[PDB]
DNA sequence: AGACGGCTGGCACGACTTTTGCACTCGACTAA
DNA sequence: GGCTGATCGTGCAAAAGTCGTGCCAGCCGTCT
């Protein structure tokens, strides 16, 4: 023969279609994915205290009940202070309004007025400010509560009045031309209101924690890194001995014909289960050794990566790879995080650099942290640091990476030193 | 809660909260209606035991 | 479910032990044999289920 | 997320701050006493919707965003005494060490 | 870019002027030959001119000439995008498009077909070309780098090679000083061959050389211009096989049969 | 780091002294070359030096310049990756690539194309290098075993053989001793072959060679040293037949006449 | 007090990714 | 006919989406 480069001759067809057993096996469903195999085991015959808790916590509802039981209140206002408790939001404001709490009272003798009272009375209780559903009458609950000794008060008052925009926008300059307040005299009122504790009721929340299981275990003690999975969160399946010793003494046909059936599919169940496990382990290996390369570059300094990339890393198609990196999470001693988390877009950098979007995000917000109060970090200044970092970057598209960090506008984000 | 199973929804009565598992109908305003999308009943949570 | 509470010990893990485990064994127990039920099972086996 | 020990709590005064280090940790050889807090830890909370009452609230206070739980470690009630020594393990792979 | 060492063991006067006219030429962009012959210190050389240019952020990638199969030279040097030939399953980038922007050392500049600089003549000059299947031509720019140890003006006398190509290619030329013509300290350049060959072969100390070993080794025809020196060097070393002693008897010539 | 004599015999000849001197070129991983006519054990010779590292370990492989395809044998040194011709189904790993941190015998170096010997100076124990349509180069190690029976030397005089090859290759040089000089070895060679003969034609016992025959061996000049002599063997042990008496006929020439 | 200036923010065209919707005819015969 | 049963089966591709980066229109802070 000869090495050459002729496009005309005949082929045969790509890969045989209409494998849906291993489509299936090639995307990850985890306790989905138990599921189903649960269900079919069930289709499939031949596969196989005295210590509580006893916690009542009262998470302020209870606590709240008592308050309403130990308060004097009429029977139709304590009906009113309970549906009020009804409808209080984990923060400690009100979910629905005043008019919604009047309609949902039903009753012609209900009278705004009397939900006035209520709510003053609802206010008068601890903490102040209770199921508000405004930040500036929780706020003035909680400056009435307060002395009048106290310094900056009438002025503090005045500003949560009506005053909450410029703060909202942090417009200093504007709220004191439209105030006529005292300058740099404020700084110290605006700074008692910021001690002012927002969402007074987040304190009834109790942490729960997160329970996450991983799949991917990685140690690298020492170097020698190493993936490996939760073999707890590994499935196993096993065939029933006792059926499977009952196939071919069986003398009835169809009896027979079944169990042949049954050991069949169970059979290949089973090898499709074993191959998209190991599948999974090649992958985690190949992205082990992609990811050690970005564990000692550090967050900052990630690399960024490709499905093309990590798919050649493998001999799989670049489908069954997208399929495995579906809900995918992994655990390293850095921390535990999805398998698709590691791919990321590569920045044309100076010298040629290609720069990962996750990383450069990163290495944005740790600069943005360090910056100064008075004078936030401009987005065209960012191109300066971008320059400092001798990589080339999109800084117009560096805006889109900033506001998915959830950064707040430089100038939203200036405030007094 | 599961979906007709131990610790489940429509059975053994409603959850923590007169809210419904659909997300729905989650208000005292509801006292023994039925929401659509999850069959559950806006009662109390001690009934549950 | 009430009088049973999940009593979580890790958190991660409520492992509801001496109250459900018999009530999963007998309901999976169930299931498989109802299921196998319509599908005309050997005698020998369906007896020994 | 992560839990870090960075004694920003909030809903607390600074009176209870005092005694703790900048890390969050109590100075050795202070004296406690009922349920003061120990170490100053909190638990990140799942993130909401532009919700332009929290974007308010942290347009206004910022620095929190209700974006964690006191979860602070507090001295039991009925007890008092004072610090002799503290200890803190931190296993690799984190490498944070404000004060270890 | 600022600093950087590599090698250089060489301190001689011609060594030394042949490195400030490379410094010199460092700066520029402008494609250049190197010259000389076998074991002349050309891979360094080249290497050292590649790290110095302000391409020292740009990739330096080399290329030996007689490599590139006649099959698909053209793939190798242009190169393919996807569905142009049969098994184009992509559009495979060319060896300039790996080195554009960057420099492309290529090797052994004698040693490749007519055909070869034939197809390479015009893309260095015009400085765009096109792959398999390209839309337009790419203009990239790189500096270029190629050597060979043969007389080149021979070859153009005999017409061994285009002389229109090397026409546009000889922008000052390097050339290299041969081992008889190194009149640096034969001695010297062996010192650290001892030193390395001591660390190799985790011997304790070099045993040195001897007054009549250090003359033989100025007596010496040197056809290999450092390897032979560094070959001749390593293989006495092997053969002593003892820091008991300084080294006074080298064996340099394979030819010769020991008793 | 075994023993693992194997077909280790001859040490009566200074083969044995040569097999000491190759003991300790077993640990160095620079170029070795062999030199030998045909039918010397050099195959065996470089097995056992492959072996006698524990990088034995290691993947040792053995190549010959037998040109099959010209390109083909281009391929197999460089690498084909998927696509790189019309019809690649997959990525062709290199010969190279196969073994890397294990020893490579090359043979037929005399036997070697100009173009071959330039693409295999290409890496010239640069050991880098780049696939067929490989996107990036990649470097390996191994230690390679040269081989031939010709007289390097000369070719290179003659200008046959690459002289920076040759340079590049041949750290060290291993004369095979003259079989046909190896008289008193080839006494217990014959044993050897007697022995394994035995263990072959599993017969009653080995009657003899008696003097006859060995005399005839004496006036033989063995043009195949190693080779020839075991399949000399083996034909007079058939022509003999009966193992009554030791034989003392010798079956010479099989393309002359049994009669 | 109106204009520069950087922000902001959506809209656009390339450039990488991606999910799902896909099973012949066997080798048994099958004969009316 | 009427599909009818069955070795043996580790993509793929193709239209769809989705992002990268730039590119223009408005806006307020401001100082001339
Ligand atoms: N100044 C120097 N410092 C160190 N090594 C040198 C120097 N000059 C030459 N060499 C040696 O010369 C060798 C390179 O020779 P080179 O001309 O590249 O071979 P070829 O002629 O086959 O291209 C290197 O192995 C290097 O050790
Ligand atoms: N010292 C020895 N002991 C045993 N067998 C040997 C010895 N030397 C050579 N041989 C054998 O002689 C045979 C012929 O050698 P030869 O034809 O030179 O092999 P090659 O040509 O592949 O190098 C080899 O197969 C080898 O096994
Ligand atoms: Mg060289
Ligand atoms: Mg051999």
């Amino acid at each position: 023969m000869k090495q050459g480069l002729q496009l005309r001759l005949s082929q045969q067809l790509a890969m045989t279609p209409q494998l849906q057993q291993a489509i299936r096996l090639l995307q990850l469903s985890t306790l989905e994915l138990q599921q189903e195999l649960q269900q079919a085991l069930e289709s499939n015959p031949l596969l196989e205290l005295p210590v509580y808790q006893g916690e009542t916590t009262q998470t302020l509802q209870d606590y709240l009940m008592w308050q309403v039981e130990l308060t004097p209140f009429t029977d139709t206002d304590r009906a009113i202070a309970t549906s009020i408790v009804d409808a209080v939001d984990d923060t400690g404001y009100l979910t629905i309004q005043i008019e919604d709490i009047v309609d949902s009272i039903g009753d012609d003798e209900i009278g705004l007025e009397e939900v006035e009272a209520v709510l003053k009375r609802i206010q008068r209780f601890d903490p102040v400010g209770v199921a508000a559903k405004d930040l500036r009458d929780c706020l003035l609950i909680q400056l009435s509560q307060f002395a009048k000794e106290t310094p900056w008060l009438e002025e503090a008052r005045l500003i949560i009045s009506d005053h909450l925009d410029l703060l909202a926008n942090h417009d200093f300059r504007t709220l004191m031309r439209v105030t006529r307040l005292k300058e740099e005299v404020l700084k110290e009122a605006v700074n008692l209101i910021q001690s002012l504790d927002p969402r007074p009721g987040q304190s009834i929340q109790t942490s729960e924690p997160e329970y996450v299981i991983p799949d991917v275990l990685v140690r690298k003690v020492s170097g020698r890194w190493t993936v490996e999975l939760n073999a707890d969160s590994i499935p196993r399946l096993k065939i029933n001995q006792q059926y499977a010793a009952m196939g071919n003494s069986a003398r009835n046909d169809a009896d027979g014909q079944f169990i042949r059936s049954n050991l069949q599919e169970a059979r290949w169940l089973i090898k499709s289960l074993e191959s998209r496990n190991d599948t999974l382990l090649r992958v985690s290996r190949c992205i082990v050794e992609q990811q050690q390369a970005f564990f000692e570059q550090g967050e900052e300094y990630m690399k960024p990566m490709v499905l093309a990339d990590i798919a050649q890393a493998v001999e799989m198609h670049e489908s069954t790879i997208s399929r495995v990196t579906t809900q995918k999470y992994l655990h390293s001693p850095r921390g535990i995080f999805e398998l698709k988390y590691f791919f990321s877009s590569h920045v044309n950098t100076e010298g040629g650099g290609e720069a990962s979007s996750t990383a450069i995000r990163a290495l944005v917000k740790k600069l943005i942290a360090a910056e100064n109060p008075a004078k936030p970090l401009s987005d065209s200044k960012l191109t300066s640091m971008l320059s400092e970092q001798g990589i080339m970057v999109a800084r117009r598209t560096v805006a889109k990476y900033r506001e998915s960090l959830s950064i707040p506008p430089s100038n939203q984000r200036k405030q007094l030193v | 809660p599961e979906r007709d199973g131990l610790f489940c929804a429509r059975i053994f009565g409603p959850v923590k909260d007169y809210e419904c598992l659909c997300g729905k109908y989650k208000r005292l305003k509801h006292r023994g209606v039925i929401c659509e999308k999850c069959g559950v009943e806006v009662t109390q949570t001690k009934v549950r035991r | 479910p009430d009088l049973r509470p999940l009593v979580p010990l890790d958190g991660g893990r409520f492992a509801t032990s001496d109250l459900n485990d018999l009530y999963r064994r007998v309901i999976n127990r169930n299931n498989r044999l109802k299921r196998l039920l319509d599908l005309a099972a050997p005698d020998i086996i369906v007896r020994n289920e | 997320g992560p839990e870090e020990i960075t004694a920003d709590i909030p809903n607390v005064g600074e009176a209870a701050l005092s005694k703790l280090d900048e890390s969050g940790i109590v100075y050795i050889g202070a004296e406690v006493t009922g349920g003061d807090i120990l170490v100053g830890k909190v638990t990140p909370k799942g993130e909401t919707q532009l919700t332009p009452e929290e974007k308010l609230l942290r347009a206004i206070f910022g620095e929190k965003a209700s974006d964690v739980k006191d979860s602070s470690l507090r001295v039991p009630n009925g007890v008092s005494g004072t610090v002799i020594d503290v200890q803190v393990f931190t296993r690799d792979g984190v490498e944070k060490d404000k004060r270890a | 870019m600022a600093e950087y060492k590599d090698n250089l063991l060489g301190e001689a006067n011609s060594f030394l002027e042949v490195l400030e006219q490379v410094s010199h030429l460092a700066p520029l962009d402008k494609p250049v030959l190197i010259i000389g012959e076998r074991g002349t210190g050309k891979e360094l050389i080249a290497s050292r001119l590649h790290y110095l240019s302000s391409r020292w952020q740009g990739p330096f990638i080399s290329l030996n000439c007689a490599a590139l199969n006649e099959n698909l030279l053209d793939s190798e040097l242009f190169g393919h995008e996807a569905g142009a030939f049969t098994g184009a399953q992509k559009r495979h980038p060319g060896r300039f498009e790996r080195a554009d922007g960057g420099t492309l050392f290529l090797d052994e500049l004698a040693t490749a077909p007519m055909m070869v600089q034939e197809k390479l003549l015009r893309v260095i000059e015009y400085g765009e070309l096109e792959r398999v299947g390209g839309s337009q031509p790419l203009q990239v720019n790189v500096r270029l780098v190629c050597a060979t140890n043969a007389d080149l003006p021979a070859m153009v006398n005999e017409g061994t090679f285009r002389a229109d190509l090397l026409d546009r290619l000889a922008f000052d030329v390097v050339q290299l000083p041969p081992l008889r013509e190194r009149e640096s300290d034969i001695m010297l350049m062996a010192e650290y061959f001892a030193i390395q060959m001591c660390r190799e072969i985790k011997l304790p100390l070099f045993p040195g050389f001897t007054e009549r070993a250090r003359e033989t080794l100025l007596n010496y025809r040197w056809p290999g211009n450092i390897r032979e020196l560094k070959n001749v060097v390593e293989r006495s070393v092997y053969r002593h096989g003892t820091s008991d002693y300084p080294l006074d008897d080298i064996i340099i010539d394979p030819f010769k049969r020991r008793p």
